[PDB]
């Protein structure tokens, strides 16, 4: 199960919209990303070298940014469908097997990633909910990460 | 059961607000009461932590201003569980204070907090147990970050 | 125009139930008093330092804020009960026994607490003449 | 039982249901019209107060009297001292009267009926059954109502 | 007759409803009686001894507590039925036969009751509109004491 | 007492209470939510029926079954010949549970809040109280109740 | 008749509201006039009052100006008879400055109460006497409180 | 950027017409002015001792403020004619003749109502090259 | 007779009846519908402006001017000196046209229509005839209308 | 609690978004601001003789506050390109060059727009950590 209160899950999405919707600009939900990554790396280093493969070598490299942003369309696809219980399972067991298959992520690199957004969400978001998106966030960083 | 949630937060904050009284400290005192009395009667060696204020006689004045500032504790965790973020701080403010006293353990929380729940439905109309309770231990999580056990 | 009697006790209790409102606008309601404070008196936030009184538009200082008002309620809720009213009012005052807080500074606070609440309830109903006394009851109370 | 929260509680719950303005006239209505259904024989009780006519202001005056009797009975309840000495005022009013304390029980029953169902499903039953007591009692010295 | 303008009437009512409703506080409704009696006295204090049955002898007395609270109860069956104005001529009628019978009380101990209020009122009460009051007050303390 | 009479009006009222569709889970929960506030370590006696969370199917569905008895057996009433098997068999049902018939009180009480505050001051208070205890009787033969 | 009623400061402030003009003088010198000289003419002693205001030359500036006066007086009052608390205030004044003039006789009132009752009505549009005399003669109760008569 | 001219007056009128209102919100009206004055000349209270300058929330101080803006009134009613307005003008002077009223004081005064017409009218519409010359007149008229 | 009085009234309801804007083209149009209804012969008069066509630009042009002047003679009634140099100034129009003064009063006439008709009950009738001849004579020095 | 770090940055860019409105209460909004500077300094006034700084409700003046906020909407909105945004701030600083803008003076307007910022959105919601410090990155700028 990938679900929180129908409410909890309606303040998350206001306050995710509000930072990415379809309509921001390509220059910020960039930045939301390497953000993102930039912290989740001070954190953890030993990760650098997961992402070999996307030109992690250069962060700011079309291949990483490319990547980056792939990662935002998938959060946004799952705090989205987060209203869709039974959809959201989908949404959590495709990204699961696509990572799964990646050697070396572990059910404890995405605990670092939550604490990232975590602490810098409220930064970029306006009247910021930790519960309602403690509630709902770790709801699906448990779905996703379903190996290791 | 689970989290306390948006929908629950809400519950909690009319439970609570309607047996509120904005003008005087007559109920406040009465509940805060009927509370300590129901803790102080399930763990015995309880009482001795409240002498500070009198904890023996639950009609000094010592004790009953306790009350009001324990009742009032309590309502600004409960109208602040709509401000997550600002209620952190003040949940830890409210563990600070309580660090600070020998005596209180985690699990004298988890007792008071079962008095509650067996007073709350004397007063208050009708009242969400389960609800209640989640919020509740919400606001006690915060409150018991390091006390023992 | 002053004396803080039983009438004008049971007054500032109604006004200030209006004010407190229910239980949300209670941000604002600090917000609006702590903000006119420092804009009278600049200085005094860095008495605040642990708090973040260099910017009230903080969780940390927001909690700080709710306890404050939150004192102020007991107070103004124990009026009635001069007995308990003063154990209160003494508990308050060790609260703020080192930090150096001046007779003008409560001044200042109390000054803001009225403008908050005229603010809410309206200039048209705000009994000043109960507010103003009464506050000094609970400021001289906490003076020590 | 009529505990200090039970009595808390009752107030609550009174205030409430006996409304601000039209709707406490239209309350001592809903209470009289039960009051005489339940027991039709108590009727001829109040034709000191034209009871004969349910909407004589001589009656709809006695409601209201009734009514506030209750008020401030209830609203004391948080008060044994003046809640004994009013009680035992009322007492003084009754006694002279003669009236059969079943009938308080009759009354009982109709106030709960007309005050659960202006209040709601959260109206406590125990809580106002046990306080409603503690004024028949005072009012009628007999059983516990 | 026991009336005044039904918007006149209105306005008491609101302000009355403000200081006295039956949802206040057992504390509140006495302090307003505790004072309306101790003012009334200040100015006659000739007419304690006409209150010698109801403990006047110590105000905060059980007896004479519940004794100020059986007025509070009357000024507002009075108040609210101020609308009705054939009702509250059976209001008033009673009233008086209680108080003619009263031996002592005078047909002005009710003029010194109306200034009290009239000065203390406004203590208490919100927007206080002494003429609305002026004019629904005099209509039935007139009709109350319609003896000696 | 249930004269004839009372039965035919416990019947209308509970009708106009029990509601129809929706209205009827919103009957149950309020109901339920009564008994266990009432008397809150009765709860523990459903747990075998999820107690613990009131909002469970599993629970849901105990308060649908207890709700079709009482309206099964209620409806019943103008008919001794039924009523009287009908309620024997849920003593069947219940006995073994070896419940205080206390609770059953309890459950009168809260009936009446939920019926009452959901029908309105026409509620007949005695009546109901009679009739309920026809069938509490029926179903643990106690003191009449 | 009676009392001015709620009612009846609602139906008195409309009658005075739409004759009155908020940005010139022309109106209310105009009415101010059309009273003065009723006045005078069913008192002959009166105008004698007005000396320091040259209540002979009634078209003089100095009259004018006091008329100017008046009517901002009348406004005053009419438009505080919706918050008598201050109105009280207000007419205590206006008496004093009228106490302190020799000849102003509480019957002197009387008279000009009536000739406002002939004029008001040639110039507001749907006039109502009756309400507009109950208040007016609050009004003046208020102004002439220690006066003569 | 002065000099009150007829134009200027004819201005001046029509919008103190919509700042005084229709004839309720002129307690309101009264009190932002006042309220202002204080804020900017708090010691200026203390000419008011006889209307309650210290609680500008009360019957006897809004009669006050009353008073005043009537005169305002007339003034500004009476700008067009030159002749009866300077008569107004005098016999104002002549109410504060003894009282030490200093040119500040008049400057914040003004400074104020224009405050409060600008807070009730908008500030997309406010001749401020208007209101300043003409209340000016109006002022240095009443200074003597 | 029209003293200072009637007139500030007379202006001051004109002012409401004339209305703003488009309810003064409502009111012209009112106006001299009713004037060729009254004095159906009157018409003739204005076939210089089209008055055959009552919608036709000319006429409604024609209507503009009339009311134009009617507004700047009534608004002029507190000043004798414009007043009666603007009266004069539109006898001057009118005595070369020659036209029976009689048709000045069918215009009150309909004018007291169009106005009372438009204003409402407080209409002073009184007042506006006074004053509307104080025009009607300045226009063409007859009668007193 | 200052840095002007990257998220700050997009933080300010959004509330200026909402507070620079759509494309009309730009009036009220550079009033409030300008407005609130002279209140704070009276005095600045005098650098504005050449756009009727005596009366900002003025075409002139408005059409200087225009300007202003304008100019200040680019920066915002260069925040994110360091370079551009330099080359801005330079420009910028050249045209005030002669001009003695002093730091204060700045520090005045800064605050200012802050408070016309958090007027228009809402107390709750202001992040003032960003917009101290991203405000003073382009001060600092035009500084020189
Ligand atoms: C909640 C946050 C996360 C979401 C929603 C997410 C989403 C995604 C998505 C959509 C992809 C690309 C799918 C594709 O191949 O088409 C991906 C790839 C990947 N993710 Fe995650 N991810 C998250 C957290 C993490 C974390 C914490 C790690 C470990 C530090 C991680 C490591 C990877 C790696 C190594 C890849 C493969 C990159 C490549 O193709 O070379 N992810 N993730
Ligand atoms: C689990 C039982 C609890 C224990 C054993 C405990 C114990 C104490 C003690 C002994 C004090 C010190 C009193 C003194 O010396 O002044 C205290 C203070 C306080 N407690 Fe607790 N507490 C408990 C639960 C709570 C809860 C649930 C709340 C309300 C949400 C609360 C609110 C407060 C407050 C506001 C203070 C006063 C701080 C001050 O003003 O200095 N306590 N508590
Ligand atoms: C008149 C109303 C006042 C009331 C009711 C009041 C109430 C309080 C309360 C309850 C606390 C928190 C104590 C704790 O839980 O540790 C507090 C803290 C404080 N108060 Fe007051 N106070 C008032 C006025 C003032 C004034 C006039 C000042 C200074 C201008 C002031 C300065 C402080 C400071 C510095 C703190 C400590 C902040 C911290 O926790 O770091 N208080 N006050
Ligand atoms: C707790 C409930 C009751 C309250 C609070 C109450 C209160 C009162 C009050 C305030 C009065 C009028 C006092 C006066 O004379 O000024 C009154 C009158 C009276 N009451 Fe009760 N009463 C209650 C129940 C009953 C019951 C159950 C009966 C009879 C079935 C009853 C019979 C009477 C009668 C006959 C009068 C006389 C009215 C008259 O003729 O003037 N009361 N009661
Ligand atoms: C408008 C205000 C007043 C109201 C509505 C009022 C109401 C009442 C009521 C309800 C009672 C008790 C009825 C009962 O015996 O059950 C009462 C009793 C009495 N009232 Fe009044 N009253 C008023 C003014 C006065 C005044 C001015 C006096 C004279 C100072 C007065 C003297 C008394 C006395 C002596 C009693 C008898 C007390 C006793 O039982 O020993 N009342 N009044
Ligand atoms: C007149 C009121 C009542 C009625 C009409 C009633 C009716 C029913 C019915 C229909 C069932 C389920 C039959 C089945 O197993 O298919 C049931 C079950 C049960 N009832 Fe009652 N009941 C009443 C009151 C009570 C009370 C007061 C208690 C206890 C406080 C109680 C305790 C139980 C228990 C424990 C079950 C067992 C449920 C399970 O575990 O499956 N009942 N009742
Ligand atoms: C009954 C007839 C009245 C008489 C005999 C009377 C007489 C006077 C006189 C002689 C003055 C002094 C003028 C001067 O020397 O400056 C005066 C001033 C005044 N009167 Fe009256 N008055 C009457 C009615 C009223 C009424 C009904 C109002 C309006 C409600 C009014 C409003 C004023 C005002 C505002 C002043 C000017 C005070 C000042 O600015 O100094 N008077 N009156
Ligand atoms: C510019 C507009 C002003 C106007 C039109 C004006 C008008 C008035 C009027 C009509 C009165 C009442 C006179 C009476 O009825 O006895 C008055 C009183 C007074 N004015 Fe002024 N005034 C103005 C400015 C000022 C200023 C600048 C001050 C002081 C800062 C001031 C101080 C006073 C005082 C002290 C009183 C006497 C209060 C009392 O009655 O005790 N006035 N003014
Ligand atoms: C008091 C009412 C009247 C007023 C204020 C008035 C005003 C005017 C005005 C302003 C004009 C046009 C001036 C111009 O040529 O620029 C006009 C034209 C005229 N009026 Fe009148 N008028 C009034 C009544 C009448 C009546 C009763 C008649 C005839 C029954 C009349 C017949 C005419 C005619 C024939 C014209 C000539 C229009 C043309 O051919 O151009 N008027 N009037
Ligand atoms: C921090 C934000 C500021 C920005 C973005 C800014 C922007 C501008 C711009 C674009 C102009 C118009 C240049 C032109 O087109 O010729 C201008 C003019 C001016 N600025 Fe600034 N400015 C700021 C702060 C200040 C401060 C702090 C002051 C003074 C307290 C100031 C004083 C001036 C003056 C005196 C002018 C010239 C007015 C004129 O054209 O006569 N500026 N500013
Ligand atoms: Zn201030
Ligand atoms: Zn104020
Ligand atoms: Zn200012
Ligand atoms: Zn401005
Ligand atoms: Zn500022
Ligand atoms: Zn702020």
């Amino acid at each position: 199960a990938a679900n929180c209160a129908d409410a909890a899950a309606a303040i998350v999405q206001a306050q995710w919209e509000d930072v990415w919707s379809a309509a921001a600009a390509a220059a910020s939900r960039v930045s939301a990303g390497e953000e993102v990554f930039a912290a989740l790396f001070k954190m953890v280093p030993a990760a650098k070298n997961l992402f070999t493969r996307v030109n992690v070598a250069d962060i700011n490299s079309p291949e990483f940014q490319g990547h980056v942003v792939r990662v935002m369309g998938g959060l946004d696809i799952l705090i989205n469908a987060l209203d869709d219980i039974p959809t959201l399972e989908s949404m959590l067991d495709h990204l699961a097997g696509q990572h799964a298959v990646r050697d070396g992520v572990t059910g404890a690199g995405f605990q670092l990633m939550a604490t990232v957004l975590m602490e810098s969400l409220p930064q970029v978001v306006e009247g910021f909910n930790p519960d309602a998106w403690a509630s709902c966030l770790a709801g699906i960083a448990a779905a996703i990460s379903s190996a290791l | 059961a689970a989290s306390c949630t948006t929908e629950d937060r809400r519950e909690m904050q009319l439970m609570w607000g309607n047996v509120w009284s904005a003008q005087f400290t007559g109920r406040r005192i009465a509940i805060a009461q009927a509370v300590f009395k129901d803790l102080f009667a399930n763990v015995p060696d309880a009482v001795g932590l409240f002498g500070a204020v009198k904890g023996d006689e639950v009609n000094s004045n010592e004790f009953k201003a306790h009350c009001i500032r324990v009742v009032n504790g309590l309502d600004s965790s409960i109208g602040l569980l709509s401000d997550p973020a600002t209620l952190n701080e003040q949940l830890s403010h409210l563990a600070t204070q309580h660090k600070a006293r020998s005596g209180v353990t985690k699990g004298g929380f988890s007792a008071i907090a079962q008095s509650f729940l067996r007073v709350m439905p004397q007063v208050a109309s009708c009242f969400n147990p389960d609800a209640w309770s989640r919020c509740f231990n919400r606001i006690t999580t915060g409150m018991t970050e390091p006390l023992p056990a | 125009d002053y004396v803080c009697g039983p009438l004008q006790r049971l007054k500032v209790k109604r006004q200030w139930a209006e004010a407190y409102g229910s239980g949300n606008s209670r941000e604002e309601f600090g917000h609006f008093i702590w903000s006119h404070v420092f804009q009278h008196s600049p200085a005094a936030r860095d008495m605040f330092k642990r708090v973040r009184g260099d910017n009230i538009h903080t969780p940390a200082f927001r909690a700080h804020a709710t306890r404050v008002l939150g004192g102020l309620d007991m107070c103004i809720a124990l009026l009635d009960d001069e007995p308990v009213l003063n154990t209160q009012l003494a508990h308050l005052a060790k609260q703020h026994e080192t930090r150096g807080v001046e007779a003008a500074h409560y001044d200042t606070v109390n000054h803001a607490v009225m403008m908050g609440v005229e603010n809410v309830i309206g200039s048209e109903v705000f009994d000043q003449d109960a507010w103003k006394p009464c506050l000094n009851v609970i400021t001289n109370g906490i003076q020590g | 039982a009529c505990a200090m929260l039970e009595r808390a509680k009752v107030k609550d719950e009174w205030a409430k249901a006996y409304g601000i303005g039209a709707a406490r006239s239209k309350f001592g209505d809903a209470l009289w019209r039960n009051v005489f259904n339940y027991a039709p024989n108590a009727r001829d009780i109040f034709e000191s107060v034209n009871s004969k006519d349910m909407a004589s202001p001589e009656f709809k005056a006695h409601i209201a009297r009734v009514l506030g009797g209750l008020d401030r009975v209830i609203s004391m309840l948080d008060n044994q001292a003046t809640l004994d000495a009013d009680l035992a005022h009322l007492k003084s009013q009754h006694d002279p009267r003669t009236i059969d304390p079943v009938n308080f029980v009759v009354f009982r029953k109709a106030l709960i009926a007309t005050v659960a169902g202006t209040f709601g499903v959260c109206f406590d039953v125990p809580a106002w059954q046990g306080c409603y007591n503690i004024i028949a009692k005072g009012i009628t010295g007999s059983d516990a109502a």
